[PDB]
């Protein structure tokens, strides 16, 4: 009795005032969740939330004993006090309680359900028993309970699960239903796969429940249930093969019937979206499903500016996105994500057959439709599109002055974004159809909605036009854009500015006779709106480096005594570091009286901490609304991350990375700063990777200031050591290929035997749990079911060992003898094969091999015949490298394999040059090590694989080798073409065999060669 | 802001 009103008042106080509550709050966390009070207090949550009157407590509690109960765990409470809780539980679930209290029940109970918990048959019969209840709020809670403890699932017999769920999709109640078709699929959510078949079979039931919702009107409670099915979708795609055409057709009916709202329509779209991204092949095998997908996306993309004809209010508004066009915007991102997965040579078709007809229409819905689907569709249908285009210009360019200014708008779109899509290519060949066109938009004679989208427009082609191509329109560009300057609108000056900045940054030098009239108008107007002054900075500073410093000096003090004054004085903030910073580029080392100015606020950016917020468990959701939020549960619990801030962290590192790559020794007094409060710490960011990594990069580049300027022995020591400890933590895959390739960065800056045999040690360690790792997640890649992220971390982690192999002077192979077996399960899935290769051929760098010539030549004499260039080529370099270093412990070998590698040889194609020149290299390299030994056609062979190209170490060795007849012209060229190709002395050898012929036939070899690389012949002969 | 692009949510 003392007990409850102890506990009862501490429950009651949680609603209310601050010490009433904290007091409460204080007495359950610090007395009553410990060994000894546990139990009485989970009985306790449990009783209230049964039995008590009062909503508020019952409620509460049964929330409190969900939370408590995990955390305790409820695996370590006493047998009769589990089944006592338990039944309370069960009897106040049973008993007449308001529905949002049931719920609770449910959640509640589920936490008592578990692998090494006792049976509870009492539950599995009240959940039977509940299931057939005529109140829809008991039918709906069990199958609550069935979400959360998906278990008990394969518990029931399956006779009567099997009806239960059929009887489920089909309810009178909505709520029901849609808890049905939640339990369905968190069943799948939950449960091996094996496991699957068991309810699969339910899918045509479920499937063929769904038109009685359009029926009664229910499109809520639709949009719900397509929720569910895009999961399913995503875990089982295959289970929708037989009745594929039925939900194709299904959504197609459902987006069409436009009477009904939103949420069932655009979830409809995201169902048949979803498809495409979890089962191409199917996709693809049915002309049905594209030709929907196509025909839905067309119709919702004409929703726009609905009982506003003349579009008066998209004229007046600014050039943002209306968020009332939803179902528009959906459709665009969805025709995107399925021409991204599908691919031209699928969509184009029907998606023409369309547009050719949209375009023509009269609704000028449909003629603005038709270019805004263009523009999704264009990137995903590149493949093929992307050779049609005077065919797609001679569509759209017409449009461009449509009576309509929003089929201009629409017009302007599209070569906007095909500028980018097509790119470089379409810059070189349209840009006499596409520029003019775009051009002419500028003209103040148009809306502004549309001279802004054309200026848009002029950023894609822009940025990736080179300075000749833009050249001879220039002029003009600039002097519309001027005008446009001079709006009356801000967002059309804003756009006028950042299209100048970026045609300036495009054209360079040939930007330079612009800018005595650009600077001063850009100068007037931040003297005087902050992104119209960042924009304007940024405007400037990107014309400043297009012209030059010399050019640059004509305004550059005044300039900066502005940019002063600003920073002084928060978008604005972002632009004025990126201004400083070109400003630095542009200066050089001009630039160092302005550090104590620009690099103060980079620091405080840059030394923002992990702003986390722990968390509870409704409290979120809400919480990541905003974009600028996250929310993730790591190891139980739930954490609020600040993400923004940790983006501008990262920016901020990536400025003070690039201060210190330009300005080198001269940074060096930052650097002990930057390193211990930046560098460093960020490496224990484990919530944001972006941090993490850039932290990873700015470690190599501060030791290299501090260098060209003790001290740097012992920072090196703390990060290397830290870079090394991230190994065997670092979760995320791409992040442990940067700390790898940074030590290579770090190893190579400090030098000769930078690492300590601890260090050595431990990163073997690390370099084991990055295999071990990489395997396990491997071994995981079906009847359901239709990661260049492992191989490019793998072939990092042959740079790093390559680069500690080096500074160690060999030393390193002691250490990396316990990895072996770790290598050798590699060695025999092709991309753990290629790195194993490439580590051995290493190993030999440094015959004290022997102990495993026999372990791995079989596999290699494998691999050099493989259909794989890559196996080839590591093979290849490995048995040649053999003879190089090893020349006496491998003979029995190389000089067999040695036909092997005539015919590998034999090939020149851009895939494999590269293969195919280290076997050559490879064969090379035995001729020498057993020169006069050989069993001499060889030679004549290797010669006709010349020249070496591509591989610069192997041309090295050969061009090396053929310094030691009428092949005369044929040995000077193969050395041209080595030097030209920029892959490689020889040219000693070469002159005094020039010498061995008349004045006529010397010169006559070289009569090929074109006038520029005769330039190059003369200088270097 | 201010290219043309196709913006994702996805």
């Amino acid at each position: 009795e003392e007990v409850n009103r102890t506990l009862l008042q501490i429950v009651q106080a949680f609603a209310s005032d601050n010490q009433i509550r904290s007091v409460a709050e204080k007495a359950l966390s610090e007395e009553w969740i410990t060994e000894n009070n546990i139990e009485y207090l989970l009985t306790f949550l449990a009783e209230q939330a049964a039995f008590s009157q009062d909503t508020t407590v019952a409620a509460l509690s049964a929330v409190l004993f969900r939370k408590l109960a995990l955390k305790a765990p409820i695996t370590h409470i006493r047998k009769e006090v589990l089944a006592q809780i338990r039944s309370s539980l069960l009897k106040g679930f049973l008993s007449e309680r308001a529905d949002s209290i049931r719920h609770k029940l449910s959640d509640a109970i589920a936490e008592c359900v578990q692998d090494d918990l006792p049976a509870w048959p009492e539950l599995l019969q009240a959940l039977i028993e509940s299931l057939k209840s005529g109140n829809p709020n008991f039918r709906e809670s069990s199958f609550r309970i069935l979400t959360t403890v998906p278990y008990l699932i394969t518990a029931v017999d399956i006779n009567s699960i099997l009806p239960i769920f059929q009887s489920g999709f089909t309810d009178a109640s909505d709520n029901v239903k849609i808890a049905a078709v939640t339990a369905f699929v968190g069943y799948f959510k939950q449960l091996p796969k094996s496991e699957w078949s068991k309810l699969g079979i339910l899918l045509p039931s479920l499937l063929n429940s769904l038109p009685r919702f359009l029926d009664d009107g229910k499109d809520d409670a639709l949009a719900s249930v397509f929720e569910s099915l895009i999961e399913l979708v995503e875990l089982a795609p295959k289970l929708f093969k037989d009745m594929f055409d039925q939900i194709i057709q299904f959504t197609d009916m459902v987006i069409k019937n436009k009477d009904l709202e939103p949420p069932a329509r655009t979830t409809a779209l995201e169902l048949l979206t979803v498809f495409s991204e979890n089962a191409p092949q199917m996709c693809k095998s049915n002309q049905n499903y594209g030709q929907t997908l196509v025909m839905v996306t067309l119709i919702m993309m004409t929703e726009v500016s609905i009982d506003d004809d003349d579009a008066a209010e998209w004229i007046e508004s600014d050039d943002t996105d209306d968020e009332e066009e939803v179902t528009y915007d959906h459709a665009r991102q969805a025709l995107d994500r399925v021409a991204l997965k599908l691919g031209g040579e699928y969509l184009a078709a029907p998606l023409f057959q369309y547009l050719q007809q949209m375009i023509t229409s009269t609704e000028w819905r449909e003629r603005f439709a038709a270019m805004m689907a263009l523009s999704s569709a264009a990137e995903g249908c590149a493949d093929v599109l992307i050779g049609e285009i005077p065919k797609i210009l001679d569509m759209v360019i017409p449009l461009i002055n449509d009576p309509h200014p929003r089929v201009q708008y629409g017009c302007c779109n599209v070569l906007g974004q095909i500028s980018t899509d097509f790119s470089p290519f379409i810059q070189r060949t349209a840009h006499d159809r596409i520029l003019p066109a775009l051009i002419s938009k500028l003209t103040s004679e148009c809306t502004s909605r549309v001279q802004t989208h054309a200026a848009a427009a002029l950023v894609n082609f822009s940025e990736f036009a080179s300075k000749d191509i833009l050249e001879p329109y220039l002029d003009s560009l600039l002097t519309n854009l001027l005008v446009l300057l001079q709006s009356n609108k801000l967002y059309v000056q804003e756009q006028a500015l950042t299209t100048i900045a970026f045609i300036a940054e495009a054209a360079k030098n040939k930007f330079i006779k612009y800018y005595d009239t650009l600077m001063p108008l850009l100068l007037n107007v931040l003297k005087v709106n902050s992104v119209l002054k960042g924009k304007c900075m940024e405007c400037a500073t990107l014309i400043g480096f297009a012209v030059g410093k010399e050019k640059f000096h004509e305004h550059s003090q005044e300039l900066i005594s502005i940019l002063v004054a600003l920073q002084n004085s928060d978008a604005l903030r972002s632009y004025l570091e990126q201004s400083w910073s070109r400003i630095c580029r542009i200066l050089g080392d001009d630039f160092v009286p302005l550090l104590p100015i620009v690099i103060p606020p980079l620091l405080i950016t840059a030394k923002a901490t992990q702003d986390v917020g722990l968390i509870e468990e409704e409290e979120a959701a809400n919480f990541q609304q905003y974009p600028d939020w996250d929310v993730v549960q790591v190891q139980g619990k739930h954490i609020a991350i600040h993400t923004s801030v940790l983006d501008d962290k990262v920016s901020a590192m990536e400025l003070l990375q690039s201060y210190a790559t330009l300005l080198r020794g001269q940074f060096a007094v930052y650097v002990k700063e930057v390193m211990e409060e930046i560098a460093l710490p960020s490496l224990d960011f484990y919530l944001h990777d972006g941090v993490r990594a850039a932290g990873a990069t700015l470690i190599p580049i501060l030791l290299s200031c501090l260098l060209a300027a003790e001290e740097l022995v012992l920072l090196w020591h703390k990060a290397s050591s830290k870079l090394i400890g991230g190994l065997m933590s670092e979760p995320m895959p791409e992040i442990t290929q940067v700390y790898h390739n940074s030590l290579v960065n770090g190893i190579k800056v400090m030098g000769d035997n930078c690492l300590s045999e601890d260090q050595l040690a431990a990163f073997t360690k690390g370099v084991s749990a990055n295999l071990t790792d990489t395997y396990e997640r491997m071994q995981d890649r079906d009847e359901y079911n239709e990661d260049f992220t492992d191989e490019d971390l793998l072939d990092e982690i042959n740079k790093s060992i390559a680069a500690v192999l080096k500074t160690t002077n060999g030393h390193y192979l002691k250490n990396l003898e316990n990895i072996w077996p770790m290598i050798n399960t590699f060695l025999l899935e092709p991309i753990l094969v290629i790195f194993a290769l490439v580590v051995i051929g290493d190993l030999i760098q440094y015959e004290q091999t022997a102990s495993m010539k026999n372990a791995f030549i079989p596999k290699v004499t494998e691999c050099l015949i493989s259909p794989d260039a890559r196996i080839r080529q590591a093979a290849s370099y490995i048995i040649g490298v053999c003879a190089q270093y090893a020349p006496s412990t491998y003979a029995d070998v190389c000089i067999p394999t040695l036909d092997t590698l005539v015919q590998i040889v034999d090939s020149k194609l851009e895939e494999n040059r590269s293969s195919t020149e280290n076997a050559s290299a490879a064969i090379a390299k035995i001729l020498y090590a057993y020169n006069s030994n050989i069993p001499d056609t060889y030679t004549a062979n290797w010669f006709k694989t010349l020249p070496t190209i591509t591989d610069k170490e192997a041309a090295s060795f050969n061009y090396q080798f053929l310094s030691q007849q009428s092949n005369i012209s044929a040995v000077v060229d193969s050395v041209i073409q080595a030097l030209n190709e920029r892959s490689l002395t020889v040219i000693s050898s070469v002159k005094k065999l020039l010498g061995f012929l008349p004045s006529s036939d010397a010169m006559a070899i070289f009569n090929r060669y074109p006038a520029d690389i005769m330039e190059k012949v003369h200088k270097w002969f | 802001a201010n290219k043309v692009t196709k913006n994702k949510s996805n």
